[PDB]
C-alpha cells in the first residue's frame, strides 16, 4: 500500500489535485495492463469514421445508412472538442480528415491544448487503446438498450 | 333527491363492452413488441422505485397492478399461463385481446356476444384437435442424447450476443438441466451468479453453490480459503466481541474491575466462541455478521468465516451439503454438519466469491457468467433462461409441436376450410377466430424488424401448397420449416394457450356492466 | 460520385457538398414512394448496382421493380436533367439572398 499526500490553498483545489491525480493512475493502469496505446484526442473518431464511411458503400443495405450515420456520430467528439477550445468545429474537423487522407492515416487531433500543429504525436497526447475500445463499446451497447426499449410506464410515488 | 348508487359508480350497455375492448387492446399494446426471443423490452417503473426491465409477460403485468376489471383479467389469466406451464405469459394475453379486437365489428353489426363466445369454443375445440395431430413422439429418432440438448440451446441462443461463444454456452447449459434428476426439474435449482468483469468465454459451471462473499471485516492473509472436506457450520447468533445491539449499565469503582468488566464482555463471547471449535467445523456461515474477535479466534485453529451471508443462499447451502441451520452453539449435533468435495474462493472478477463445489447431495447447482459489463452479463443470464426452458422441457415433454409460426398457421389454415361446412353467424366468428390467429406470426415479424407484409403473405403461399410445417426464420429474413431449424414447443403450451385466452376472452365478452363500490 | 468526390477537399468544401449529394436522394425516393415501393429498400438496391454497374440500373415502374431502364425504353434527355440541377441552384440561391420582406409603397 502507498499514501498519496496532497495539499492545496483551498478545498477544491485539494479535492481537484487528489482527483486529477487519481485519473493520471487510472490511466497508468491502462498502460501497464495494456501495452496498445493510441493516440486518442481528435484523432481516432477521425479515423474511425473515415474508414466506416469508405466501407460503408460495400455493405449494400441497411446497414449503409446505419455505418454512414455511426461515422457522422463518431464526429460529435471532436467537432465538441473543437466548440470547447474557440475553434470552427467544420473547418477543425475537415482539416484533420485532409490531413489524414491526402498524406497518410495517423494520429492528428484537435488543438485544445495548442501547439505549432495539430499533430497528437510529438504533443504526447495519448490515451490506452483498451481505454478506447469500452468506450466506444459501452457506448454503442446502451444504445442499442435504449432503443431495445419500445415502451415506457412510469408509476407515481405512493 | 333520492338516487340509487348512493354515488357508486355504475355503467352498463354496449358502451360498457366497448370499454372493455379499448382496456384489452391497451393491454395488448404494450405487450405487443414483448413478444418473441427478438421482442423489444419494456421499461415499468413500480411504485416501489424499483426500474425494472424485462421482456416477459408474467413479470411484465405483475409489476403493472391494473386497477381496470377487464384488464386485470387479463393479468389473472397471465399468472396461470405462468401456473399451468409458466413460459407465453406473453402470447396468451396479446391473443385473448386479438379476439376482443376481431369481435368489435360484430358488436357493431348487432351479432350478440354469446354466438360470437359460442363459436370460438367450437372453433377451439377443433384447433386443440388439430394441435394433437401436429404433436410429433420424439426421443432417441434421428437423434442422440447430446445432439437433442445441444441443437435446441443453440437455436434459442442465436442473433444475440453470445452468438459467437454460443458453442461454450450450450455445453454449461446442457450440464445445468443434466445436473438435477431428470424426473423433477426446476428453474429456481439452477442457481445464477453473474461476476463484473472478464471475459465472456471463461465463464465456469459451479456443481455446488456459491455466494458473494460479503465479509467486510479484517484479519486478512489468514483462514486458508481451500479445503479438501471441511466441516460446514451453519450459525444464527453473532460472534463478535463489541455487539450490535444490546448493551449493560456497570458501575465499579476499581481499576481492575474496568478490565474485569471488559474481559467479562470478552468471556461472555468467548464461551459460545470457543464452543464453534468444539464442534470441530472448518466453516462457520451466518446469516449475521461475524466480528473481528470471531474470525480471528478461528485464524488460528484454521477456520474460515463468512458473515452476512444472504437467506435465499444459506437456503441453498442446506440443499447442497445436506446440513441444517442451529441457532446457538451449544446444542449443535454432528447431522448438521455437511460437506463438500472441494472449497476455494475465487478472485475472478477482481472480487472474491466462496464456493461449493463436489456436493453429492446437492439439489441445487450454481452457473457463473462473465463478461464485460454486468448489463450484458444480464442480457445473457435472461437469453440463458430461454435456452434453460427449451431443454428442459424438451426432457420433461417429448410431444412437440413445429414453433415459430409454424403451428400458428396450420390452426388458422384449417380452421378456415372448416368454416366453409358451417353456415350462418358461426362462419364469420370462425373465420374471425382464423383471423385472430394471425396476430402470433404478425408480431413476431414486427418486433424482428421483418416486414409483415411481405413474409406473412409468402408464408400464407408456401404453407397454403400442401407443407405444414413452414414456420418464420428468425436469422435470415425468409419462410422456411421451423422443423429443420429446431424452433420447438411442447404441444401443452399451445393447447393451454388456446383454452386460457379463450377462457379470458369469454369472461370480458360475457360482462355488461361493471358496478364499482367507493369506500 | 460526388460525395466521394467531397472526401478530396479541405474545411467547409468537406461537410456541405455531402449535403447537396443527399438532396439528390429525393427524386429516386419520390419515384419509390408514389409507385408503392419501399423507399429505403429500392434507393439501396439502386446504389448497391451503381458501384458495380452503371446508369442503365433504375427504377422501372412497368415491372414493379429495379431493373435496365434502357432495355424498357426510359430514355431522359441530358438537358432535362442538366436544366434541372442549374435552375434548382438559381432558385435556392436567389431564396437564400433575400434577408428580410419589408412593405414599400
Amino acid at each position: 500500500t502507498v499514501t498519496c499526500f496532497v495539499r492545496g490553498s483551498n478545498k477544491m483545489i485539494v479535492d481537484e489535485a487528489e482527483r486529477a491525480l487519481h485519473d493520471s493512475l487510472c490511466v497508468v493502469r491502462n498502460l501497464v495492463k495494456d501495452s496498445r496505446v493510441v493516440y486518442g484526442g481528435g484523432a481516432a473518431e477521425v479515423t474511425m469514421s473515415l474508414a466506416v464511411s469508405e466501407e460503408a458503400d460495400k455493405q449494400r443495405g441497411i446497414d449503409q445508412y446505419a455505418f454512414r450515420g455511426f461515422a457522422q456520430a463518431l464526429d460529435t467528439i471532436p467537432m465538441t472538442l473543437a466548440e470547447n477550445s474557440g475553434l470552427d468545429p467544420i473547418g477543425t474537423l475537415s482539416t484533420l480528415k485532409s490531413k489524414q487522407l491526402k498524406e497518410k492515416i495517423s494520429n492528428i487531433g484537435v488543438d485544445c491544448l495548442g501547439y505549432g500543429s495539430n499533430d497528437m504525436k510529438e504533443l504526447f497526447v495519448v490515451d490506452p487503446f483498451i481505454g478506447k475500445k469500452q468506450q466506444i463499446l459501452l457506448a454503442t451497447q446502451l444504445c442499442r438498450m435504449i432503443l431495445k426499449i419500445d415502451n415506457v410506464i412510469i408509476s407515481g410515488k405512493d | 333527491i333520492v338516487v340509487l348508487k348512493e354515488g357508486t359508480d355504475a355503467s352498463q350497455g354496449k358502451g360498457q363492452i366497448i370499454s372493455n375492448i379499448n382496456a384489452c387492446v391497451a393491454v395488448q399494446e404494450a405487450l405487443k413488441p414483448t413478444l418473441g426471443p427478438l421482442g423489444s423490452d419494456i421499461l415499468i417503473v413500480t411504485s416501489n422505485q424499483k426500474t425494472t426491465i424485462s421482456n416477459d409477460g408474467a413479470t411484465i403485468l405483475k409489476l403493472l397492478d391494473v386497477v381496470h376489471p377487464a384488464a386485470k383479467t387479463l393479468v389473472d389469466i397471465s399468472r396461470a399461463q405462468d401456473a399451468e406451464v409458466g413460459d407465453g405469459t406473453t402470447s396468451v394475453t396479446i391473443l385473448a385481446g386479438e379476439l376482443m379486437k376481431e369481435a368489435k365489428p360484430f358488436l357493431e353489426e348487432g351479432i350478440s356476444s354469446h354466438l360470437i363466445m359460442k363459436g370460438y369454443r367450437k372453433a377451439v375445440s377443433l384447433a386443440v384437435e388439430k394441435i394433437n395431430e401436429l404433436a410429433v413422439d420424439i426421443t432417441s429418432e434421428k437423434s442422440s442424447g447430446r445432439e437433442l440438448l445441444e441443437r435446441c440451446a443453440r437455436t434459442a441462443m442465436s442473433s444475440k450476443l453470445i452468438h459467437n461463444n454460443a458453442d461454450f454456452f450450450v455445453k454449461m447449459c446442457v450440464d445445468a438441466v443434466l445436473s438435477l434428476d431428470r424426473n423433477d426439474l426446476d428453474d429456481k435449482l439452477i442457481g445464477i451468479k453473474k461476476i463484473p468483469g472478464g471475459a465472456m468465454e471463461e465463464s465456469l459451471f459451479i456443481n455446488g453453490v456459491a455466494f458473494k462473499k460479503t465479509f467486510s471485516y479484517a484479519g486478512f492473509e489468514q483462514q486458508p480459503k481451500k479445503f479438501n472436506n471441511p466441516k460446514i457450520l451453519s450459525l444464527n447468533v453473532e460472534l463478535e466481541l463489541k455487539a450490535e445491539k444490546d448493551n449493560a449499565e456497570v458501575r465499579v469503582e476499581h481499576v481492575e474491575d474496568y478490565q474485569a468488566i471488559v474481559d467479562a464482555e470478552w468471556q461472555l463471547i468467548f464461551e459460545k466462541l470457543r464452543q464453534v471449535e468444539e464442534t470441530g467445523a472448518n466453516i462457520v456461515l451466518s446469516k449475521l455478521p461475524i466480528g473481528d474477535l470471531a474470525t480471528q479466534f478461528f485464524a488460528d485453529r484454521n477456520i474460515f468465516c463468512a458473515g452476512r451471508v444472504s437467506a435465499d443462499d444459506m437456503n441453498r447451502v442446506i440443499q447442497a451439503v445436506g446440513g441444517s441451520i442451529q441457532s446457538t452453539t451449544s446444542d449443535i449435533k454432528p447431522e448438521h454438519l455437511g460437506t463438500c468435495a472441494l472449497f476455494e474462493e475465487m478472485q475472478i472478477g477482481s472480487e472474491r466469491y466462496n464456493l461449493f463445489q463436489g456436493c453429492p447431495q446437492a439439489k441445487t447447482c450454481t452457473l457463473l457468467l462473465r463478461g464485460g459489463a454486468e448489463q450484458v452479463i444480464a442480457e445473457v443470464e435472461r437469453s440463458l433462461h430461454d435456452a434453460i426452458m427449451i431443454v428442459k422441457r424438451a426432457l420433461q415433454n417429448k410431444l412437440i409441436v413445429a414453433g415459430g409460426g409454424a403451428t400458428e398457421m396450420e390452426v388458422s389454415k384449417c380452421l378456415r376450410d372448416y368454416s366453409k361446412t358451417i353456415a350462418g353467424k358461426q362462419q364469420m366468428i370462425i373465420n374471425a377466430f382464423a383471423k385472430a390467429l394471425e396476430v402470433i406470426p404478425r408480431q413476431l415479424c414486427e418486433n424482428a424488424g421483418f416486414d409483415a407484409i411481405e413474409i406473412l403473405n409468402k408464408l400464407r403461399l408456401a404453407h397454403s401448397k400442401g407443407e405444414k410445417w413452414y414456420g418464420v426464420v428468425f436469422e435470415t429474413e425468409n419462410i422456411g420449416d421451423n422443423f429443420a431449424k429446431f424452433v420447438w414447443e411442447p404441444a401443452l403450451v399451445k393447447i393451454n394457450a388456446l383454452n386460457s385466452a379463450t377462457e379470458a376472452t369469454n369472461l370480458i365478452l360475457s360482462v355488461d356492466e361493471t358496478i364499482t363500490n367507493k369506500g | 460520385r460526388l460525395s466521394k468526390e467531397a472526401r478530396s477537399m479541405e474545411g467547409v468544401q468537406a461537410f456541405i457538398w455531402q449535403e447537396f449529394a443527399s438532396a439528390l436522394e429525393v427524386i429516386p425516393t419520390t419515384l419509390a414512394e408514389n409507385a408503392g415501393l419501399n423507399s429505403i429498400k429500392v434507393v439501396t438496391e439502386l446504389r448497391s448496382k451503381h458501384e458495380n454497374g452503371e446508369l442503365n440500373d433504375g427504377i422501372s415502374v412497368r415491372r414493379s421493380g429495379t431493373t435496365n431502364t434502357y432495355e424498357e425504353h426510359i430514355l431522359q434527355p441530358v438537358l432535362v436533367s442538366t436544366s434541372a440541377i442549374t435552375l434548382a441552384s438559381e432558385c435556392v440561391k436567389s431564396i437564400l439572398r433575400i434577408d428580410d420582406i419589408a412593405f414599400s409603397r
